[PDB]
C-alpha cells in the first residue's frame, strides 16, 4: 500500500495531493522515491515554484491519467491551455515533473 | 519509384473519413517518389467519403497543432473502404494534449519564431518550446509501420 | 537566466552530488542528511538549466566515479580469496552505491540525461560505456563501466584459477559459499555492457574458457580414472554421481546454458570412449543379468 | 468517478485522484488510506459541506471533472475529534505570474 498519493509542494509548503496513479506517470516521481527514499519519499519539494504554477503542472499529469482511463483519446477532455504568464515557471515544474 | 519502393496494394476504396477533432484532416500518403501526395482536407468535423487506397501511409494533417496524429487510435490510415463504406471511418483522435505537448501548442500559437530566441524560457528550454510536427513526420513514421522492424 | 544562474547553479548541485556519491560509492548505509542533500541536489539540477550543466554534471559525476574505482583498484592489491570475496564484496556495494546513486540519481535521470543528449545520441557526448568525461547516461551504468576489467584485468587473472581449483575441490576441497562463486563472476560478467548486449562476452571472457576447459579436463580424466579401478560397471555409477555433484555445483555458480552444455558434453567425453565393453558386456548382462551393466547401459 | 483534488492539510497540496461514487472515505484514500482517521472524523470537505460517511465525493460536490483534471479542486482542512470543526483550510494555489512580454503582442 505505497501511500496512494506522492506530495508536489509549492513556495512556502503548499502541498499538492497526487495520486499515486497519476504520480506514476512521472518516472521522476517513481525514481525520487525510490532513490533519495530517505528525503523525497513521495515528497517533491519545488519550495520556490509558485502553487497556480505548480496546480496547472500537475493538473497535466491529472489530465494524463484522465486521457488514459478515456483511452479512447476524449471523452469531454477539455483544452489543455497554458496561458503565457504560466508558461515562463510552467517550463521549469514541467522539467521537473518530466512525464 | 526508386529502388526503395512504396505501396504496391493500391486501390480506391470505399471509404469515409470521419473527421470527429477540432483540426483538419490532411489526407497524405508518402508516394512512390518518398514525397507525400496530400489528399482533400477534413475540416474539424468532416465526414468525407473517399476512394481510400489501401496500404497508404494515410496521415492526416491537422491545421490546428499539426503534431504526430493518431487516426483511428493509430498514425497510419489505411482503407479502405468495401462496395458501402464503413470504418472506414478515419475516426480523428483529437489526442489528449499533454502538459509538455500543449505548452508546445501554446509556444506555437503565441511566441514568434524570432522571439522563439527571444523566448521567455531557458536555452534548452526553448528547443523544449520550439517544436514543429511536419507532414513527413507522419509520412516516415508510416514508411517505417509499412515494413517495419525489430 | 531568469529565474536564477543556469549554468553556474551547476555548482552547488556538485557539491551535493560530490557529497552524497561520496558517502554512497560502495558506502554506505545512505544517511537522510544526505537524502535530502540529494533532494535538493537534483532541485538545483532541475532548475539550473543546463546546456553544459547536465553534460557537465554527468562529467564530474562520471570522474569521481572513476577515481573512487581507482581507489578499489588500490584495495583489490591484497592477499588471495580474502579480498576475492573482500572484492566481491567491493561491487556488492558499489553496485549498490551507484544504484543509490540511481535513486539520488533517478529523479536526476528524468531531469538531465533523458531528454536530448548522450542518452538519446551516443555518437556526440562519447560512445556507450560512459563517456569521454562529458556524459549524459545513467550512473550505475557509470560504476559497471568502470569497473569491469578492475574485475576483469588484475584479479581474474589468480580468482578464474581459485575458482577452477575450488570447482574442482568439490571432489574434497572446497569453493566460497556456493553462490559467493555464483554471486562473484556474476559481478564480473555483470558488465555483460549494462544493456546486456550479451551474457556470454564477459561471461566468456572472465571465466567460461577456464570453465569449459577444466569441465573437459576433470570429467574425462576421472572417467580414465574411473575405467582403471572400478570396476567399469561402477566407473558407470561412480562417474554418474560425480557429474551429477558436480552439475549440481553448477547450479552452485550458473550460467544457465554454459555449465549444462558443457557438463552433458564432458559427461559425454568420459562415457563414449569405452567401445567393445559395450557390446561384450551388453551381451553378458543380456545372458548373465547384471542391472549395474543393465542399468547403466540402458 | 476520478475527483482531481488537492487535500490541503495545512497547505498540504495532495494532487490526487480520488472517487468520486466513492464515499467521503476517499476524499482521502490515501489520508485515512494511510492514517485511517474516519471521513466524518474529519472535515475535509467541498467548501464546508458536511460530508456524512453516507457522502460520497458524488456527494462531496466533487467529480472528475468538478474536482477536474485540468485542474485538480481543494479540500479543506478540518479534523476533528469525532464531529467537532476544526478550522477548515480552503486553499487555492496561487495567483499565477504575468505575460512573458507576448503574450499575444
Amino acid at each position: 500500500m505505497s501511500q496512494d498519493f506522492v506530495t508536489l509542494v509549492s513556495k512556502d509548503d503548499k502541498e499538492y495531493e497526487i495520486s499515486r496513479s497519476a504520480a506514476m506517470i512521472s518516472p521522476t516521481l517513481k525514481a525520487m522515491i525510490e532513490g533519495p527514499f530517505r528525503e523525497s519519499k513521495g515528497r517533491i519539494e519545488l519550495k520556490q515554484f509558485d502553487s497556480h504554477i505548480l496546480e496547472k503542472a500537475v493538473e497535466y499529469l491529472n489530465y494524463n491519467l484522465k486521457y488514459s482511463g478515456v483511452s479512447e483519446d476524449d471523452d469531454e477532455i477539455p483544452e489543455f491551455e497554458i496561458p503565457t504568464e504560466m508558461s515562463l515557471e510552467l517550463l521549469l515544474a514541467a522539467d521537473y515533473l518530466s512525464i | 519509384r526508386p529502388v526503395l519502393r512504396s505501396v504496391n496494394s493500391r486501390e480506391p476504396s470505399q471509404v469515409i473519413f470521419c473527421n470527429r477533432s477540432p483540426r483538419v484532416v490532411l489526407p497524405v500518403w508518402l508516394n512512390f517518389d518518398g514525397e507525400p501526395q496530400p489528399y482533400p482536407t477534413l475540416p474539424p468535423g468532416t465526414g468525407r467519403r473517399i476512394h481510400s487506397y489501401r496500404g497508404h501511409l494515410w496521415l492526416f494533417r491537422d491545421a490546428g497543432t499539426h503534431d504526430g496524429l493518431l487516426v483511428n487510435q493509430t498514425e497510419l490510415f489505411v482503407p479502405s473502404l468495401n462496395v458501402d463504406g464503413q470504418p472506414i471511418f478515419a475516426n480523428i483522435t483529437l489526442p489528449v494534449y499533454t502538459l509538455k505537448e500543449r505548452c508546445l501548442q501554446v509556444v506555437r500559437s503565441l511566441v514568434k519564431p524570432e522571439n522563439y530566441r527571444r523566448l521567455d524560457i531557458v536555452r534548452s528550454l526553448y528547443e523544449d518550446l520550439e517544436d514543429h510536427p511536419n507532414v513527413q513526420k507522419d509520412l516516415e513514421r508510416l514508411t517505417q509501420e509499412r515494413i517495419a522492424a525489430a | 537566466m531568469s529565474l536564477k544562474p543556469r549554468v553556474v547553479d551547476f555548482d552547488e548541485t556538485w557539491n551535493k552530488l560530490l557529497t552524497t556519491i561520496k558517502a554512497v560509492v560502495m558506502l554506505e548505509y545512505v544517511e537522510r542528511a544526505t537524502w535530502n542533500d540529494r533532494f535538493s541536489d537534483i532541485y538545483a539540477l532541475c532548475v539550473a538549466y543546463p546546456e553544459p550543466l547536465g553534460e557537465r554534471l554527468y562529467t564530474e559525476t562520471k570522474i569521481f566515479l572513476e577515481n573512487h574505482v581507482r581507489h578499489l583498484h588500490k584495495r583489490v592489491l591484497e592477499s588471495e580469496e580474502q579480498v576475492l570475496v573482500m572484492y566481491h564484496r567491493y561491487w556488492e556495494e558499489y553496485s549498490k552505491g551507484a544504484d543509490y546513486m540511481d535513486c539520488l540519481y533517478r529523479y536526476l535521470n528524468t531531469q538531465f540525461i533523458k531528454k536530448n543528449k548522450l542518452t538519446e545520441a551516443d555518437l556526440q557526448y562519447g560512445y556507450g560505456g560512459v563517456d569521454m568525461n562529458e556524459p549524459l547516461m545513467e550512473i550505475g551504468e557509470l560504476a559497471l563501466d568502470m569497473w569491469r576489467k578492475l574485475m576483469v584485468e588484475p584479479l581474474q587473472a589468480i580468482l578464474i584459477r581459485m575458482l577452477l581449483r575450488e570447482i574442482k575441490n568439490d571432489r574434497g576441497g572446497e569453493d566460497p559459499n556456493q553462490k559467493v562463486i555464483h554471486g562473484v563472476i556474476n559481478s564480473f560478467v555483470h558488465v555483460e555492457q549494462y544493456k546486456k548486449k550479451f551474457p556470454l562476452k564477459f561471461y566468456q571472457e572472465i571465466f567460461e574458457s577456464p570453465f569449459l576447459t577444466e569441465t573437459g579436463e576433470y570429467y574425462k580424466q576421472e572417467a580414465s580414472n574411473l575405467l582403471q579401478e572400478s570396476n567399469c560397471s561402477q566407473y558407470m555409477e561412480k562417474v554418474l554421481g560425480r557429474l551429477k555433484d558436480e552439475e549440481i555445483r553448477c547450479r552452485k555458480y550458473l550460467h544457465p546454458s554454459s555449465y549444462t552444455k558443457v557438463i552433458h558434453e564432458c559427461q559425454q567425453r568420459m562415457v563414449a570412449d569405452h567401445l567393445q565393453f559395450l557390446h561384450a558386456e551388453c551381451h553378458n548382462i543380456i545372458r548373465q543379468e547384471k542391472k549395474n551393466d543393465m542399468a547403466n547401459m540402458y | 468517478m476520478d475527483v482531481f483534488l488537492m487535500i490541503r492539510r495545512h497547505k498540504t497540496t495532495i494532487f490526487t485522484d480520488a472517487k468520486e461514487s466513492s464515499t467521503v472515505f476517499e476524499l482521502k484514500r490515501i489520508v485515512e488510506g494511510i492514517l485511517k482517521r474516519p471521513p466524518d472524523e474529519q472535515r475535509l470537505y467541498k467548501d464546508d459541506q458536511l460530508l456524512d460517511d453516507g457522502k460520497t465525493l458524488g456527494e462531496c460536490g466533487f467529480t472528475s471533472q468538478t474536482a477536474r483534471p485540468q485542474a485538480p479542486a481543494t479540500v479543506g482542512l478540518a479534523f476533528r475529534a469525532d464531529d467537532t470543526f476544526e478550522a477548515l483550510c480552503i486553499e487555492p494555489f496561487s495567483s499565477p505570474p504575468e505575460l512573458p512580454d507576448v503574450m499575444k503582442a
